[PDB]
DNA sequence: TTTTTAAAAA
DNA sequence: TTTTTAAAAAAAATTTAAATTTTTA
DNA sequence: TAAAAATTTAAATTT
């Protein structure tokens, strides 16, 4: 018996667009707290942590810590039912097959239910621990889409040079060979151009880019990409959604 | 084969079916079941009734099929092995026997077609007639030998030692087009290698794990069940099919209570319908041990592999340029670790 | 000698942008007092009827009842050489095989002369009459686009139920059960945006989706669809081109 | 050690973009006056002339006549990394075939360095000027563009025919029988989008038209085309890129 | 080696 | 009536050249 | 609002 009403619908449409070209079989995490997503691809390269909290949502009531799991590419199609204005409301009951969404128009006059079905699904839980990354950089979004989408133009591979006078994504290949700095911000004060590049050691590591172009796919979520990572640890590519929390992305660098 | 275990599954489990994409492994070391591969070009290569050809006489379409599906597959990040067949046993020879006489009868309506003048019907009928030949497996393993590629001479059947290779965890898949992998042990079975286009046959994975949690059974069970379906080695129960089996096993053991339970009026046992051993091979079977031999993907050599698979073969030379420069385009080393390295699983989640 | 300058160029743009990818062969059935089009090319029944009256043209001048065929995706080519803005005349000698398409650009720069060969091809009408339509809906045609254009990707049944509180667009299918429902707004001082309803018994009636897709890709004629169907009547999907005449659509319902 | 500092680096994009799929294989002339390009097309009926003139960069440094052989499929999808309003400065080596690209924002946030691998091909000359030019056409860029896509609907083949009081452009085939004739337009008082023409001798020639639809992709470059042809001699179709240099497209006539 | 699928069959 | 057996249907892949969606403003 | 641009499909060849 869940029911979660949002009263900005665009940002499970951009979450369900983030969301459908990298990983299709989800479990959706529902506790009476907020509402989590703690999925991976396939191929095990590339992890999804979506977190909706309750302090966002205008009307959350969810009364048991009941987990559902849709098809992500459908429920994908049912986000790009609704437009960009639409009040969403979510509707589901206990052991349910099916999960309304409720699609209320802002000048009420299109009210579209919509019961998808479910499927029988298991995804595997992998704990990631509350930990210190070394380079955390935080660095605007669309820049973001502009590095991961001209780096995948040239090769397979971006390896990020963190320093502490700017973070430099170079990727290489048969194409030619890339090599982009990305300084910090002196003179900008402005949090959706701020560019900082706050350090605990030097790091080197080697990502992929089909799934940093799946990753930077979640463009319109935030502004800000809180790029948290170590010298060991895959990177959390976190986009902070207004007042309901954070959708994080983790990828495993190549060595 | 086993003849409706795909469809079984889809049925059933389909949790354990993930039709991934091509691209998504980067990384991924399967194994080629490398005599279905060989057939699957031999079949569908072809000049609408004429298989490509040499001046030598002598066929060039499987080898220009693993070349390019090969090439497609390492540029997208697979890293295969192509485990070829070697001596199949004795119990398999009944099966065996009634796919030549299948063959003898598409030689004898073969004639037919080739009288009556059908264009289409010759075609389709000389499908029919593909033999894999010692000069074919030493001919394909001659250009993996030349890849860089390896390929694993097993002493039984190709699937049994896919599934050794799986299970010693050497490999991480076994990439194969027929069920056999499944009742021989292996957890992971990717099928339909069709690298060219996405939506035509997609990726989809067989997890053997998956199919021994949600249905309950142990690994025997799911061996006594293949046989309830029917394999190549050993005939299914005359009135009993896919749906009789998952109740017939699922509530249930193993033979012997099939044998003490089912009365044989109505779903009659067949006569000399030997189980005792092909439950047996199917549990440990005759493999090379892959703790042994070690995977190389090598350097491939250069300039007689251009002369051997152009100048013998009748190839133009930019062609196998652009796919050896595209293998060594792939082949950089850098390899991708996995999630399950860094994070540990905390447990799952029900539905 | 017929002759049809039609200032206002765009409407036959977008009508044969419409009948683009719906009918290949079309007769187009020119009188003395309108032009007129009745034809089908599909296996289900996709009668698409267009009414394109002489007062609302800048000069009409037609002394024959000639119907010619046309291959209409060339001509739907020849369309959409032109452009938006573009003053569009029509003729059609009588001994020539030509439609003899000109286009006057508004600057007086760009004057073209298009000659679409034709071809003789005879087909027969139906003819549908107005036969009591029960339940007509008047209401956007965006509105009308976006639920067909996502209710095409649920599955391809749509049941349209109607009361006197607002039309109800069902759809169920291999993914989940879409229940678009609608509000008769006459309150709204927009009269392109007010839905009004006239219904004399409610209606349920399966139709199919990629017929009605192509049906609904008539969107720029006209702010409103003038969408009215009966029990057992076919589908009527009207674009009432502002003093133009009407774009119809004929759906046979799926029983 | 080639060095050429532009401003306005979406002119080298565009014309990158506008080069891409008629010319696989190219060669860069750098003077040290400016940088050429004379290369053939693929099928090897058309040829291409571009030219950016030294005046145009803000900084410019050469010191040898160095020629290197550059993808341009490859070096499009490097310029496609710039911005539209994002500087381009080009970079060479003596000793190592790269070509070096950084591309610096408007403000000092983002360096984007980018080098390249140089092909190794032939180079030679066919320019052939001073062909005396019958009558030029100066029309208006996304008005050719539109000419072009237009008529390409119908056939392969065009013909274009030309007179004092206009140019026109007309095609065939089974889809049908076009005939655009663009008139003068030299009255309006924008010169931009003016169409003005001068004739000696009244010319009637088959043109091609797919290498014509290869050549109309320049429009986002200069906004005004300056097409001039003769009766066998092969046409022009110049892009007078703004205080920087010309583009040219030759064509001989089928 | 695979899938359908339309007759039969308990 | 679900199902089991039976007699059929089939096994790719690359470049080349339209076609159908997505984004750009 | 449209057209580059990424994307998908079908056809002849891949010998």
């Amino acid at each position: 018996m869940f029911e979660a009403r949002l009263v900005q619908g665009s940002i499970l449409k951009k979450v369900l667009e983030a969301l459908k070209d990298l990983i299709n079989e989800a479990c959706w995490d529902i506790s009476s707290s907020g509402v989590n997503l703690q999925s991976m691809d396939s191929s095990h390269v590339s992890l999804v942590q979506l977190t909706l909290r309750s302090e966002g949502f205008d009307t959350y009531r969810c009364d048991r810590n009941l987990a559902m799991g849709v098809n992500l590419t459908s429920m994908s199609k049912i986000l790009k039912c609704a437009g960009n204005e639409d009040i969403i409301t979510l509707r589901a009951e206990d052991n349910a097959d099916t999960l309304a969404l409720v699609f209320e128009a802002p000048n009420q006059e299109k009210v579209s239910d919509y019961e998808m079905k479910l499927m029988d699904l298991d995804v595997e839980q992998l704990g990631i621990p509350e930990q210190e990354y070394s380079c955390v950089v935080k660095m605007p979004s669309g820049e973001f889409a502009r590095i991961c989408r001209d780096l995948s133009h040239i090769g397979d591979a971006v390896v990020i040079s963190c320093a502490k006078d700017g973070v430099k994504f170079s990727a290489s290949g048969e194409l030619g060979n890339g090599n982009i700095k990305l300084s910090q911000t002196s003179n900008v004060d402005k949090e959706e151009e701020a560019v900082t590049i706050e350090m605990n050691e030097p790091v080197q590591l080697t990502f992929a880019l089909r799934y940093l172009n799946f990753f930077t796919k979640a463009t319109p979520l935030s502004s800000t990409v809180t790029l948290s990572m170590s010298a060991d640890v895959p990177l959390v590519v976190e986009y902070k959604i207004a007042d309901m929390g954070h959708l994080k992305y983790y990828l495993a660098p190549k060595i | 084969g086993i003849q409706g275990l795909a469809k079984l599954i889809a049925d059933v489990a389909p949790s354990a079916i993930r039709e991934n994409d091509i691209k998504s492994y980067f990384g991924r070391k399967v194994a080629i079941d490398a005599s279905m591969s060989i057939y699957q070009f031999l079949i569908a290569v072809r000049q609408g009734g004429d298989v490509l050809q040499n001046e030598e006489g002598e066929t060039t379409s499987h080898l220009m099929g693993m070349f390019y599906r090969t090439i497609r597959m390492m540029e997208n990040g697979i890293k295969p092995v192509y485990v070829f067949d070697g001596k199949p046993p004795q119990l398999k020879s009944g099966e065996l026997a009634k796919r030549s006489e299948r063959r003898a009868e598409a030689e004898k309506q073969l004639q037919q077609a080739q009288a009556a003048g059908a264009e289409q019907e010759v075609e389709k009928f000389t499908k029919r007639l593909v033999k894999v030949t010692k000069q074919h497996n030493d001919e394909c393993k001659h250009l993996l030998s030349l890849m860089g590629i390896p390929y694993l001479d097993a002493p039984s059947e190709a699937e049994a030692s896919c599934a050794a290779l799986v299970k010693a965890g050497k490999v991480y898949a076994a990439a194969t087009e027929d069920m056999d992998c499944l009742t021989f042990g292996s957890p992971v079975l990717m099928r339909h290698l069709t690298a060219s286009e996405a939506k035509k046959l997609p990726i989809q994975e067989f997890h053997l794990s998956r199919i021994l949690q949600e249905l309950g059974l142990n690994q025997e069970q799911f061996v006594d069940l293949c046989i309830l379906l029917g394999s190549d080695y050993c005939e299914s129960i005359r009135g009993i099919g896919p749906k009789r089996a998952v109740d017939l096993i699922q509530k249930h053991k193993s033979i012997e209570e099939i044998v003490r339970r089912l009365d044989p009026n109505k779903y009659p046992v067949p006569e000399n319908w030997l189980h005792k051993e092909a439950h047996q091979l199917f549990l440990e079977p005759e493999v090379l041990d892959p703790e042994s031999v070690e995977l190389k993907w090598s350097e491939p050599n250069e300039e007689e592999l251009i002369k051997f698979m152009c100048g013998e073969k009748q190839f133009s030379e930019e062609r196998i340029r652009s796919g050896v420069k595209r293998l060594s385009k792939s082949r950089q080393g850098s390899t991708q670790g996995r999630l399950d390295d860094f994070f540990k699983v905390t447990g799952s989640l029900s539905s």
